[PDB]
């Protein structure tokens, strides 16, 4: 249904075949919890250099749990898992291989794609508008205003 | 009838099923039709056909 | 045909030889489920990179199983084949070949060859329109739209 | 004599020594239908990209048959054989060799260079007609038709 | 939370599993120690270079202790446990793994991202103003500042 922080750290620890379903042995649930935390983590520092992709934090002191869901969209959950596993292989002693690496890499893209932004610059401030704009009839002003007009905020 | 856009209405009330119709005429009659049109009922035009080398 | 979720997960598997009847093994359970949340997952991502290809969703709880239809249509089977086996091969710690690297790129250029849309530019929106187009009886524009 | 399919299976299965004639252990049939449904989704899947070849695909809803004809010409045997080969040779856990991947290479060109067409750019359709063609003024024969 | 001292250090010992429950092994007072110092010691280097990012110092003469509160958002962590781990990695005579080397240049790439100026020189202190400035009835300046 919904995605949680806990299925995260499954998909991840899992596509490495560390554990698994039908696996005979199986991880220690305080690494899942170390797995929590650090994807907590991970989500706090990507608050900056990939933007909010609509987290939701454990508002307040109280400590997180595998069972709260994060509200992320199943659309961003593969790009997600590949970069805390990139980030916790390390942990156990492992390597990925190119595979993984260029698996990750396309996720990354495709995640990176969505979020797009393209500022498209304004005008400068004191350049001049035409004759052809009427700014004796139509518009009062006759240079663009270079900030976003409005009714009685005024600046 | 339009119930959602009322400015193109053209007819009292909506033709619900079971409403009771009829044809005029005659069961197999045949007869030279009158007609009666406006100016702006159909339009004829005739296209010039290009010439051959 | 239908083309039902859980033939894809079995071509897949088939290939490279998991769970075939030349290998003379036989599919486990586990792993079909793994397969079709990993279709599952992969083409809920794959709305915003390659496209919308018509796919169908569960509801609500999705539970998704192998006896549901796709709506896939028979061309897009080798593609997400090839795909998902790419995406499922590390779970067995697998390097791939290069001859499957090659049908997967190969499918997947074809792929994307058949949805393939180029936009076309239009005009800015003052540019003049011409006194050859008759703007006075023929038509009002004096300037191109442009816009939409 | 038409070419059938599962006839282009047995021959992809020949051409490396998996199974022919004269090997005394075979395959199971499971593998054969497992081939012609891979012959047939290859084949949907080559309606986009090199075009229509004239493959007569199973109608109705009944699954294709080792046995129903093709109708594919003969000229397009090998070029078949050789990518059906290449897509299945996986499945056993095999790498290809590099004269094969030449004959295919060789064959897959011979049987692209009948679809080829090379489309000529038709006038733009407000290129002025030279005086010299004799129009006539009220046809509109005075500049090129374009398109449609 | 508050992301005590004690949990740096925790960290970079469980990212190359100097002690973790994975590796079974627990760890040594004397790690913690040297790693509490090691910590201090970056960070009042780090107080020059990257600039204050909100350490809370020990003060008093007194030596710092795991307990204590250090004082940075969580956003930094992973950053400064990075750095911190490949400072202490020399000390078990160990080699860091190329994985953990990206890790590290990828988040701090982050924190430098965090931290931009970009001063935007001003103008130069003789430069004049244009007369359209009308710099005497709006105006008293004839010339940019150009300082402080």
């Amino acid at each position: 249904t919904v995605l949680t922080k806990g299925e995260i750290v499954l998909f991840a620890l899992r596509k490495f075949a560390i554990a698994s379903n039908a696996s005979l042995t199986d991880v220690e649930p305080q690494s899942i919890e170390d797995g929590v935390n650090d994807l907590e983590d991970m989500m706090s520092e990507w608050m900056i250099n990939p933007g909010d992709i609509g987290y939701a934090f454990a508002t307040g002191d109280e400590q997180p749990l595998p069972d709260d869901e994060s509200g992320l969209p199943r659309k961003y959950k593969h790009a997600v898992g590949y970069q805390l596993l990139l980030r916790m292989l390390s942990d156990y002693s492992l390597e990925p291989t190119p595979q993984v690496l260029s698996n990750a890499q396309r996720s990354y893209d495709a995640l990176m794609t969505d979020t797009l932004v393209v500022p498209s610059m304004r005008r400068r401030g004191d350049f001049p508008v035409g004759q052809g704009n009427k700014y004796d009839v139509f518009t009062s002003d006759r240079y663009y205003p270079g900030d976003l007009p409005l009714i009685d905020g005024d600046i | 009838y339009d119930t959602t856009n009322p400015q193109y209405n053209s007819v009292s009330r909506q033709v619900e099923a079971g409403d009771a119709v009829s044809v005029v005429g005659t069961a197999s009659q045949t007869m030279k039709p009158n007609l009666f049109y406006n100016k702006f009922f159909c339009g004829l035009g005739s296209i010039p056909l290009p010439k051959l080398h």
